[PDB]
């Protein structure tokens, strides 16, 4: 019953974009890189996380739409991101646990609002701690240095190279 | 190495729930099963729960219609576990 997962990193290792601007983060973000500690079945035709749409509300929470591609069909999932103790930090909307997570955390590590963003996610289910880092662009195209940073950050959190992927994107689900 | 369930089945699929059935494994090494549910393409599970070794039946609740979920059931022993038995099922 001790978890065999790669341990979640201390929060001291997960920065927040300084002077985080919630109004600018707002909008559509394409998934460019993904990395996390869940073990993922080797699949010769995996489902894809296409993009995430962050809609800033009057109460300063986000209405989040996850755009997925599953067996050749676009799918759309909704979450709410409620602000946390610092700017750029969030938790998921109250959701029933068990079997939902007992805690969540979102940290926008870095972003320049108009090009790239890198977001850290943690979901804890009692003893077991899952985490994920997503590299996002306003387009599907990012700079090598921005990608190389995401690689280095993911590694700094204890993730081996094989848990760090840049999925080939779809031409679908958005326009 | 720990035995996987070889007969995980889905039953009573609705727009918001999926029923899991399996035959409990018998070895006294087994302490229970973990159920982990991931909306397919997501990087973290949405749902994860435990049942003791007596259980051959679990209903996943609070799902979204028309989404594929990768549902894993993992055999547990003290300090160890199986490879996951994972299957994908769409809600209604």
């Amino acid at each position: 019953s001790t978890s065999d997962l790669i341990p979640a990193p201390p929060l001291s290792k997960v920065p927040l974009q300084q002077n985080f601007q919630d109004n600018q983060f707002h909008g559509k973000w394409y998934v460019v890189g993904r990395a996390g500690n869940m073990r993922l079945r080797e699949d010769k035709d995996p489902a894809k996380m296409v993009a995430t749409i962050y809609e800033l509300k009057e109460d300063k929470s986000y209405n989040v739409t996850k755009v997925m591609f599953q067996r050749k069909k676009c799918k759309y999932m909704i979450n709410t991101f409620v602000p946390g103790s610092q700017p750029g930090e969030f938790t998921l909307g109250a959701i029933k646990s068990p079997p939902g997570p007992t805690s969540t955390l979102v940290r926008v590590v870095s972003t320049n609002y108009n090009q790239h963003a890198m977001v850290f996610f943690k979901h804890v289910f009692q003893n077991r701690e899952y985490f994920h880092i997503t590299l996002y662009g306003r387009t599907k195209e990012l700079t090598s240095e921005l990608k190389e940073n995401f690689i280095r950050f993911s590694k700094s959190l204890g993730l081996p190279e094989n848990h760090i992927v840049f999925p080939v994107p779809i031409d679908q689900c958005i326009d | 190495e720990v035995p996987q369930l070889t007969d995980l089945s889905f039953v009573d699929i609705t727009d918001s729930s999926i029923g899991l059935r399996w035959t409990p494994l018998n070895s006294s090494t087994i302490i229970g099963y973990r159920i982990t549910v991931v909306a397919a393409g997501e990087g973290i599970p949405i749902f994860e729960d435990f049942v003791d070794s007596s259980v051959g039946y679990y209903t996943v609740t609070g799902l979204e219609p028309g989404i594929d979920y990768d549902i894993s059931v993992i055999t547990l022993i003290n300090g160890g576990e199986s490879a996951p038995t994972t299957l994908t099922q769409q809600t209604a």
